[PDB]
RNA sequence: UAAUCGAUAAACCCCGAUAGACCUUACCAACCCUUGCCAAUUCAGCCUAUAUACCGCCAUCUUCAGCAAACCCUAAAAAGGAACAAUAGUAAGCACAAUCAUAGCACAUAAAAACGUUAGGUCAAGGUGUAGCUUAUGGGUUGGAAAGAAAUGGGCUACAUUUUCUACAUAAGAAUAUCCACCACACGAAAGUUUUUAUGAAACUAAAAACCAAAGGAGGAUUUAGCAGUAAAUCAAGAA
């Protein structure tokens, strides 16, 4: 079960017990990109605007 | 490197020794006149072949393990002529003939207790049923015969008439 | 989260597989049977057709587990070539050697 | 040029353990193996659940112990009970170790359902066997 | 340790067969100096056979994308050791089975076939039906 | 707290967490308290059943198959054998126009 | 064709596939669904554009002997640096070599093969830098594809007497392209057409019989591969 392991990594990581630095990287990644000014729009907004 | 070599550290011969000194008490003896395969095979003429597999992981369930063999000398047996060759004609191919050995193979039912039970059970009942006589028995062909029987023979025909000329 | 889209099916597949299994075998079972009349069997026809076409075992795709390729699949691994080596290469895989002879 | 699990030449000052320094063409030869399970071998089944608990455990002891880990992680299978062992760094005081050496040996014996049993051997720097 | 007597006439064995699988020589060398040893402490009288060497050979391809005329070829092998027991009671199996089993290293696997000694079942004693 | 190695062990086995020795397979596993006779004939089951019909040979191709079967307990393949019953019962139309008389 | 992609000089062309009837599946045709797999997240999800942004895996020169830090010399130094009765070179590192594997040797094969080259291959193994899509470039159901006028690469089977059949395993018996009206047969149907059977919910697939017996009579320019248990011929096994 891929929802099992991804999950409870996840948990264990917010909870403060295991180290992702995957999600460390596409954290701060989302982090520069979003910054810039280009994010992921609210959804229903980008298209028609 | 060394991390991945196992270690036979803890079975070094000593602890070998005092273990099997403290493990003698288990242990039962053994029978003294058994010592040859002779008596072993007039006192017990039946073997039973049973499998154990260990393997790491988990689980510790063993498909193979089920299966259940008998095997029993036919000279061992209390068989009538007529019980005994009933017997070949009707167990066949679980019949070698050289060796006079019999091989029950049992699978069918999960638990070895099951397989060990339903084995002996087709012992005693071929047994059983190698001592019935019926209709259909009488009724044997000729070309049947395991023997060739002097008895209304071709060539005792042959010789009757080659004798009448 | 399963790695794919195709995983999530294909694991709703073995679900359904294991779902509709006994129906499958005991339909089947008559569907198969020359003895039986051939009306039951057009009538179970019409029963194993009307199961969902998502339970059948054959509609079920072997694919690598982690990386979720379709083929090139090792099946005694349920790994892709590509991860096997890979696996293998570090040593992580136990028994695996490089062959010579 | 074969590409499979190596160590390219730097300038000759790269640091590099003895595990890395070997292609994979070694393994057996000089390599030894990083997991240990029945799986593989003639007569025998489930290798693969012993390969998908074997990369989560890679996963598992590389997230749990950030920046301490030396060397790749040893897994040995032992009569359905796992000896987990790892070349650790020193970086963290004892407390936190221990903490996590429950911590991890509870919820690995408890997930995979089976008795776990880790071993840390702490290392003063990264074993260099060529190089520097 | 807690010793009891059971009235119970005890399982004899003619003989029982250990097969110790394995990937390298060296582990299953040991184990059979362990298992010699082991089993000359007890008394058991026993012999050791190699039955020969069992080796898959499967290929994948080297690269990537493609390239099929490169092959990178992986290769499994499988070494025995037979242990041959003969003569032996039920608790000295038990036993020695235990002392050996517990200790069986990691990367070995072992199946054990027993032949135990049955004189004959009832039904079939000497009634005929 | 542990003394040694081997009260590690000890009480691993106590608990049942620790493996039994000489192992065997089928340790935790009873499988329901069975027998073979109550695995091998399928009597019992076939007792409701047209006797001398085709039923009987398609019922006794499915018997053979649940003997001959280490996967399933007592209990499925009665299931088997009873939805069998059912559903032979359910279409009393079928058998009867097919040219056979079928109870 | 409404109806994938990628490889495509040596180093593409039974190639990613050790494997597409549904599935796989990216594709087209309709239809449907918008915190739309997860503990939480104005967040998910994207086989969308970039392999001339890359990691991973590789090809290739190549079974080529070099490649590179640390120094030291040269009436300047872009650079070069050996001569064994030796003239300025010393150098650990990494290749090759040596050892391993082919259950003993020796050989052979296998493996190994650095540095760089071909912006060589692949964002469809997977992972990501940059850009885009977010009631859609996303997620589901259902049905649909893969047709040949050709052109060609690779194979298999042959064109027959060193052949063909049956016995059979290695002394046998018969057949044998022209007699001629054969009640056609000698080779050669792997192709078609019928009926079965394997599997499968679904035969478009596969196997076996019977029928049919066609092109083909050793093939133009021009070329592949092999130095020994090899080529060639015959047989089986496994992977999915
Ligand atoms: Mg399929
Ligand atoms: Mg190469
Ligand atoms: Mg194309
Ligand atoms: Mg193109
Ligand atoms: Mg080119
Ligand atoms: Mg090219
Ligand atoms: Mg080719
Ligand atoms: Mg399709
Ligand atoms: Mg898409
Ligand atoms: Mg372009
Ligand atoms: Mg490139
Ligand atoms: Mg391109
Ligand atoms: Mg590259
Ligand atoms: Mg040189
Ligand atoms: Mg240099
Ligand atoms: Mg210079
Ligand atoms: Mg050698
Ligand atoms: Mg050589
Ligand atoms: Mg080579
Ligand atoms: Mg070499
Ligand atoms: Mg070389
Ligand atoms: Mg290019
Ligand atoms: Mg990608
Ligand atoms: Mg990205
Ligand atoms: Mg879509
Ligand atoms: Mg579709
Ligand atoms: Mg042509
Ligand atoms: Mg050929
Ligand atoms: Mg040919
Ligand atoms: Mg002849
Ligand atoms: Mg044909
Ligand atoms: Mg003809
Ligand atoms: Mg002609
Ligand atoms: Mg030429
Ligand atoms: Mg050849």
């Amino acid at each position: 079960n891929h929802n099992t392991y991804f999950a409870l990594m996840g948990t264990l990581r917010f909870l403060g017990l295991y180290r992702d630095e995957h999600q460390d990287f596409r954290d701060e990644q989302l982090r520069l990109k979003k910054l810039r000014g280009k994010g992921k729009p609210r959804k229903g907004e980008g298209k028609r605007a | 490197e060394l991390l991945k070599i196992p270690n036979f550290l803890h079975l070094t011969p000593v602890a070998i020794k005092r273990h099997c000194e403290a493990l003698k008490d288990f242990c039962t003896e053994w029978p003294a006149a058994l010592d040859s395969d002779e008596k072993c095979e007039k006192h017990f003429p039946i073997e039973i072949d049973t499998a154990d597999y260990v393997s790491a992981g988990p689980s510790i369930r063993n498909p193979k393990a089920r299966v259940v063999t008998l095997r029993v000398k036919l000279s061992s047996l209390n068989l009538d002529d007529h019980a005994k060759k009933k017997l070949i004609k009707l167990v066949g191919d679980r019949y070698c003939k050289s060796t006079d050995v019999l091989t029950i193979k049992t699978d069918r039912c999960p638990l070895k207790r099951q397989n060990y039970d339903y084995a002996v059970y087709l012992l005693t009942v071929l047994y059983h049923e190698s001592w019935k006589t019926e209709e259909w028995e009488k009724k044997k062909t000729e070309a049947d015969m395991e023997e060739y029987i002097w008895e209304n023979s071709t060539s005792e025909k042959n010789i009757l008439e080659t004798l009448l000329q | 989260y399963y790695v794919d889209w195709k995983m999530l099916r294909d694991v709703k597949r073995r679900k359904m597989a294991y779902e509709y299994a006994d129906e499958r075998l005991r339909i089947n079972s008559l569907r198969k049977n020359t003895i039986l009349p051939k009306d039951l069997q057009e009538v179970a026809d019409e029963e194993i057709a009307s199961l969902p076409r998502d339970s059948c075992p054959v509609r079920i795709r072997n694919r690598c587990v982690m990386t979720s390729r379709p083929r090139g699949v090792k099946r005694r691994w349920r790994l892709s070539r590509i991860v096997f080596r890979h696996l293998a290469d570090h040593g992580q895989l136990s028994g695996v050697q490089r062959a010579m002879w | 040029k074969n590409r499979a699990a190596r160590v390219r030449v730097s300038k000759g000052d790269k640091p590099v353990t003895y595990e890395e320094a070997h292609a994979p063409h070694y393994i057996a030869h000089r390599k030894g193996w990083l997991s240990l399970h029945t799986g593989n071998l003639d007569g025998e089944d489930h290798a693969a659940e012993r390969t998908v608990e074997d990369v989560f455990l890679r996963k598992f002891m590389l997230g749990t112990f950030p920046g301490c880990l030396a060397d790749q992680l040893v897994l040995k299978r032992r009569a359905n009970q796992l000896e987990i062992c790892a070349l650790v760094l020193r970086q963290l005081p004892p407390h936190k170790f221990y903490f996590l050496v429950g911590y991890s040996e509870t919820l690995l014996s408890h997930f995979y359902k089976c008795p776990v049993h880790l071993h840390l051997q702490t290392v003063p720097s990264k074993v260099v066997y060529k190089y520097i | 340790p807690e010793i009891t007597i059971s009235d119970e006439p005890d399982t004899l064995y003619k003989r029982l067969s250990v097969l110790v699988k394995g990937h390298d020589k060296a582990v299953l060398d040991s184990y059979e100096y362990f298992a010699v040893l082991a089993a000359k402490e007890l008394g058991i009288s026993i012999k050791v056979h190699e039955p020969p060497r069992k080796i898959e050979r499967f290929t994948l391809l080297k690269s990537v994308h493609i390239f099929k005329k490169h092959r990178v070829q992986y290769e499994m092998r499988t070494l025995y050791r037979c242990l041959e027991l003969e003569h032996l009671t039920g608790s000295t199996a038990d036993v020695y089975l235990e002392y050996i089993q517990r200790n069986l290293p990691e990367g070995v696997a072992m199946e054990v076939t027993k032949t135990k000694l049955e004189q004959l079942p009832e039904h079939i004693r000497k009634p005929i039906w | 707290p542990f003394q040694n190695g081997f009260e590690e062990m000890i009480q691993w086995t106590k608990e049942g967490k620790l493996w039994e020795f000489p192992i065997n397979n089928e340790a935790g596993f009873d499988d329901d308290g069975s027998e073979f006779h109550e695995h091998i004939f399928l009597d019992k089951y076939l007792q409701d059943f047209p006797k001398q019909g085709p039923i009987r040979h398609f019922m006794e191709l499915v018997t053979c198959g649940l003997s001959k079967n280490p996967y399933l307990s007592v209990k499925q393949k009665v299931e088997h054998i009873e939805w069998f019953r059912n559903y032979f019962n359910e279409k009393r139309v079928i058998l009867k126009e097919s040219g056979i008389q079928l109870n």
